[PDB]
């Protein structure tokens, strides 16, 4: 993958589905990113991480930020995950539960969206058709941010739009990264 | 067609202003210069509102209304009572506009006694002002961090942009740390003896 | 010699919520932003020639403010 | 819900930040020149970056609403009486340290 620098303002989006069953998705998020790299080739990608691994989902988004934290919606969430909303705080413990612990297959990435509609499509749109094309889900889950470590914002009565994820917003349910 | 393709000459001319005011927020300044009405942070000032002004004419120009992205803007809704009528009065005190809605206890008392009155509660002076204390002291808190909020969402620049918290220089060399404790130390020593001037002075009357 | 606006100052007031103050309240102020930006410009200094330049930085002054206390507490994590 | 307006050439963090700064109280005159009284002052020498002076006035202003802000949140009364250092040195006692 091609680089950009960090800074605060990009896109968090995360590539999966929700050797044996992680063998096939894998096979999908690496196709889709290649054709990324085909469909909009400009360098918009600031901080693919990964690693190590296999790692419960919150540590896979402690080494994606080297400043400040996110900030990701409750819409924006699975739907598996965001189903088991439908209470304060006590969700926070909950949200916890499906974004914590869990192991992930899952690749996330944080990319930059600047100016630049190349052909069509958006880099948002973009990796959405090279992410469909591929046969590969994709949520885009919030914005990066100066504050905070991770920040939930009560999404779940109006979505949020694909293109409003860079706003303010006034989160409840923060949550610390972890350690080193 | 013709006049969307003027739009984004506005567009760009935006993005001009932003060069600029980046490239003058770099220029060192020494006291000279910091006595100068024409100084490098001036010029910057006076660049920042032809930028946010230039930006307003754009927003009337194409329907959009003029604000942009900050916490200050959503109403904060409050029901802190246990009764959703006083909060009907009282949920818009940010009903008024922009910057400088934020109230006194008084205010508070005017909106629970109005929301008590025009309603007609008939609760004693007491829980009535019970209502009118932890609502003041609740939504006062409440307002005081959103503002702060927006503070730590858009400060500085790009130069304190990136800023990583456990890159400071005081970690790895403690000669630093000593100076450091030290300057705190006279700080909050200063605040609280000015503070006092004033107390012990005003005791004059 | 001329200060900074009683007008200005009776604006931070009405900022916080206040409505109107006692007449040396204005000059309190004064002391107070005076105090304040003192001990960061201090602190700042105490960097910059720590770190041997011949010039104070905005990051010189982010990684003074946050060490004020309450006062950037949230910033960058 | 009336319509709103993202600029492409423009990052909105950016805008927000610029419309933040031209929002200041404080006219940029007297407080450039009050940090020129505080360094020559301290008789350091020393340019100063202009983003240092923005930073500087951003966090100053914030520290004094601040301290407003804490006066008023303790003031409990019968009709508004008007504000003396003895409400600040009360707020202060009660809250205290910064903003």
């Amino acid at each position: 993958l091609d680089t950009v620098r960090y800074d605060y303002g990009h896109y968090l989006i995360m590539l999966g589905p929700f050797y044996a069953e992680s063998s096939w998705a894998q096979a999908a998020v690496q196709t889709a990113l290649e054709l990324f790299s085909a469909l909009y080739p400009a360098p918009c990608i600031s901080g693919y991480a990964r690693p190590p691994g296999p790692s419960a989902v919150i540590e896979h988004l402690g080494s994606l930020v080297p400043k400040g934290g996110l900030l990701l919606f409750l819409s924006h969430l699975p739907d598996d995950v965001k189903d088991g909303l439908g209470t304060g705080p006590g969700m926070q413990q909950f949200v916890s539960s499906y974004f914590l612990n869990p192991a992930c297959s899952n690749v996330f990435i944080t990319v930059r969206q600047r100016g630049e509609k190349i052909n069509g499509r958006t880099v948002l749109q973009a990796l959405g058709r090279a992410c469909d094309m591929a046969g590969c889900q994709h949520y885009v889950l919030g914005s990066t941010v100066p504050l905070g470590g991770l920040n939930f914002v009560n999404d779940l009565a109006s979505p949020v739009s694909t293109a409003e994820m860079m706003d303010d917003f006034s989160p409840f349910f923060t949550v610390e990264f972890p350690p080193i | 067609r013709g006049s969307r393709r003027q739009i984004q000459r506005l567009e760009q001319l935006l993005a001009l202003y932003v060069a600029e005011i980046r490239r003058l927020q770099e220029k060192e300044l020494d006291l000279s210069e910091l006595d100068d009405p024409d100084s490098a942070y001036l010029q910057e000032a006076r660049l920042k509102r032809k930028l946010i002004r230039l930006f307003g004419r754009l927003c009337e120009l194409k329907d959009c209304s003029s604000l942009t992205g900050r916490v200050i803007e959503q109403r904060i809704p409050y029901r802190g009572t246990r009764y959703p009528e006083v909060n009907r009065r009282i949920e818009r005190l940010i009903n008024k506009p922009g910057p400088d809605t934020f109230p006194d206890y008084g205010d508070v008392l005017r909106a629970v006694e109005k929301a008590a009155a025009r309603h007609s509660l008939g609760l004693p002076r007491q829980q009535l002002q019970l209502m009118a204390q932890d609502a003041f002291r609740d939504v006062g808190i409440r307002l005081q961090e959103r503002r702060h909020l927006d503070l730590i969402y858009n400060f500085g620049c790009h130069l304190t942009d990136d800023y990583r918290p456990g890159v400071d220089p005081a970690l790895s060399d403690p000669v630093l740390a000593r100076r450091l404790r030290e300057n705190r130390s006279l700080a909050m020593s200063r605040l609280d003896e000015v503070i006092s001037k004033y107390a012990m002075l005003q005791d004059k009357s | 010699i001329q200060g900074i606006t009683k007008p200005a100052i009776r604006r931070l007031a009405r900022r916080g919520g206040v409505k109107r103050i006692s007449g040396l309240i204005y000059e309190e102020t004064r002391g107070v932003l005076k105090v304040f930006l003192e001990n960061v410009i201090r602190d700042a200094v105490t960097y910059t020639e720590h770190a041997k330049r011949k010039t104070v930085t905005a990051m010189d002054v982010v990684y003074a403010l946050k060490r004020q206390g309450r006062t950037l507490y949230g910033f960058g994590g | 819900k009336p319509h709103r307006y993202r600029p492409g050439t423009v990052a909105l963090r950016e805008i927000r930040r610029y419309q933040k700064s031209t929002e200041l109280l404080i006219r940029k005159l007297p407080f450039q020149r009050l940090v020129r009284e505080i360094a020559q002052d301290f008789k350091t020498d020393l340019r100063f970056q202009s983003a240092a002076i923005g930073a500087l006035q951003e966090a100053s202003e914030a520290y004094l609403v601040g301290l407003f802000e804490d006066t008023n949140l303790c003031a409990i009364h019968a009709k508004r009486v008007t504000i003396m250092p003895k409400d600040i040195q009360l707020a202060r006692r009660i809250r205290g340290e910064r903003a």
